[PDB]
């Protein structure tokens, strides 16, 4: 659901995912038996900051700054897909022929009678924490050192799970319960 | 491994501890992780960062993640039908490994139930 | 739910592969006809070990034609031999026609399915074949019901197969009534492939034999005079050849088959023939003497 992008090697260190490697070789070899086709999908790696107020494991609804030009990192959109398309395409079918029917005749009497890359923009936006971060997008991402929400050492700049201290836990901090907890 | 984690645990702060856990687990192999886990128990390492490192917090966090921010497209749905079979043993594949993909990670049954005769 | 119907990749053994063109195209135009003998593992792999021709009949290629009688004869001399293995199909050979199954050899193809499920019909039409190896398939029945009740996709499932495609009435025929095709596949040894080549001592001895002496003459006068003769017109066409559009050159200049181009040729093979002859001389003189 466009939320997924694939790792070639965990870049922090370095040094080669395993487990995606192993995805796509596997994942090559298809013309042999078909089934194999589904090792693709070990390879995915979902990609998102994700705050954790404090140590309860819950996740904190706050945002950030982040310096970025929006356009760049609009959420993609809805696909037209093959459906969408023969709707759209046969009613300019029929619009098309019936235009120049009318349209040749009726004129000649009516008279007589880019950069890739455009940055971020210095613009700020907010960003909702847990949602879909692109990679690139991630690195504008500062935690609000007025909010009370900061990581322990020095946001990485990236994607993948932060832990944040919380300076007031007297103040109620709206919360997304974790996924277990909602199954009880 | 084990030595970093001595350092910490006089150095103890939870908020601090778990950090450095989530950037391990992504970084290091199946095989670290579990020989890791063992010493840290008769260590008597805090219980809090043993959690983490078996990667089970970070399995609901990213399910969460995935329910909340799903895009579909219901085209998907149709597409299938109209040009594909799925009697025809290519053309029933392709679908289920496009379909798969799709709503990954997440349970859905929507395209289940809708492309039922198919 | 039900059976894959799998239809076994046929696993054509050179040995029998060169038994086949020599005895059918020889043959033309009497058809000839014979059973394969094999092996069959798995639920795709059959190996074609060998093939025989069975005794030559009038009825050419019939149900009646192919027969017990001598099916059991043949077995029972390789019975002693210990080259005896199991029957995996037959063969016969179309020469007037492409790969496919008459009426009738579907009903020959019936009786070797009821002696075994696995049994092959191969359709050899070897005096058509320009490279041999081509335009030779390997068939097996599907039922009447088969094609109603629609198990033709079961039988290739996931494996992307060859479905023959030439002739396109008698294939189509083929395809939709006398069987489903899959893919046939020629394998061999290391051991074969040294024979098949065949290392021989002439082809080193070839190497030190010293040909006669007036034939290096003829080859020197006859290259050079030949080359004098295109130079001509090499000259002609540099003349001028600058104005535009390249087409227009090549029409005029006659730059269609390039005499520039046809110089080098004849002076290339002349160069590297001479050389070879000094070679050779200069190492047969001391060497002997």
């Amino acid at each position: 659901g466009r939320n997924v992008t694939i790792q070639l090697e965990n870049a922090d260190t370095g040094t080669l995912d395993t487990k995606s490697v192993v995805g796509l070789v596997m994942f090559s070899q298809f013309w042999y038996w078909f089934p194999l086709a589904h090792f693709l999908s070990l390879s995915f790696t979902p990609t998102t900051v994700i705050g954790i107020r404090g140590s309860d494991q819950a996740i904190p609804k706050f945002q950030m700054n982040c310096y970025a030009k929006e356009d760049a990192f609009s959420y993609p959109r809805m696909y037209e897909e093959a459906s969408g398309k023969e709707v759209e395409k046969v009613a300019t079918a029929v619009l098309s022929t019936t235009a120049r029917a009318k349209a040749r005749a009726k004129k000649t009497k009516k008279e007589k009678g880019e950069f890739y890359k455009n940055k971020y923009s210095s613009k700020p936006y907010k960003v909702d924490n847990m949602t879909r971060i692109l990679p690139q997008q991630s690195r504008y991402i500062s935690f609000i050192k007025d909010d009370r929400f900061v990581p322990v050492r020095k946001f990485k700049g990236n994607n993948g799970v932060v832990v944040l201290r919380d300076r007031e836990p007297k103040e109620p901090v709206a919360l997304i319960e974790t996924v277990r907890q909602m199954k009880d | 491994a084990l030595q970093l984690f001595k350092k910490l645990k006089e150095e103890n702060d939870e908020g601090l501890s778990a950090q450095i856990a989530f950037d391990l687990v992504s970084s290091a192999s199946q095989q670290l992780l579990e020989i890791l886990v063992t010493e840290l128990t008769a260590q008597g390492y805090d219980p809090a960062l043993l959690n983490i490192l078996s990667g089970l917090p970070t399995c609901d966090y990213y399910n969460t993640f995935l329910l909340n921010n799903k895009n579909i497209d219901i085209g998907l749905l149709n597409k299938s039908k109209s040009s594909l079979d799925g009697k025809f043993s290519l053309f029933h594949t392709a679908v289920s490994v496009a379909n798969g993909f799709m709503h990954a990670g997440t349970t859905d049954n929507s395209f289940i139930k809708a492309n039922l005769p198919w | 739910t039900g059976r894959d119907d799998t239809k076994e990749t046929v696993y054509i053994s050179s040995i029998a592969l060169l038994k086949m063109l020599k005895h059918g195209r020889a043959g033309v135009p009497m058809e000839v006809m014979g059973l394969m003998l094999g092996e069959f593992v798995d639920d795709y792999t059959v190996n074609v070990v060998d093939v025989f021709a069975m005794p030559q009949s009038g009825t050419g290629v019939s149900v009646e034609a192919v027969d017990d009688v001598f099916q059991a004869k043949m077995m029972d001399m390789l019975k002693q031999t210990g080259r005896d293995q199991m029957v995996v199909g037959w063969y016969h050979s179309h020469p007037g026609f492409g790969c496919w199954l008459s009426s009738v050899d579907v009903n020959t193809q019936k009786s070797f399915e009821q002696l075994n499920s696995r049994a092959v019909a191969v359709v050899v039409d070897p005096i058509q074949s320009v490279k041999g190896k081509v335009v030779i398939d390997a068939f097996r029945l599907i039922d009447t019901g088969a094609l109603i009740n629609n198990l033709e996709p079961r039988q290739t499932t996931s494996n992307t197969g060859l479905l023959n495609k030439a002739n396109i009435q008698a294939l189509i025929h083929g395809l939709n009534r006398h069987y489903y095709s899959l893919n046939i596949d020629y394998h061999k040894t290391a051991k074969e492939t040294k024979m098949l080549m065949n290392l021989h001592k002439e082809q080193w001895q070839s190497g030190l034999k010293m040909y006669d002496y007036e034939e290096k003459e003829e080859s020197n006068l006859a290259a050079t005079k030949s080359m004098v003769k295109i130079a001509e017109q090499y000259s002609k066409r540099i003349e001028e050849e600058k104005e535009l559009t390249e087409e227009e050159l090549k029409t005029r200049y006659v730059g269609r088959q390039d005499p520039k181009k046809h110089l080098s040729e004849t002076a290339d093979e002349t160069l590297e023939n001479n050389i070879v002859s000094v070679l050779t001389a200069g190492v047969n003189s001391v060497a002997i003497k």
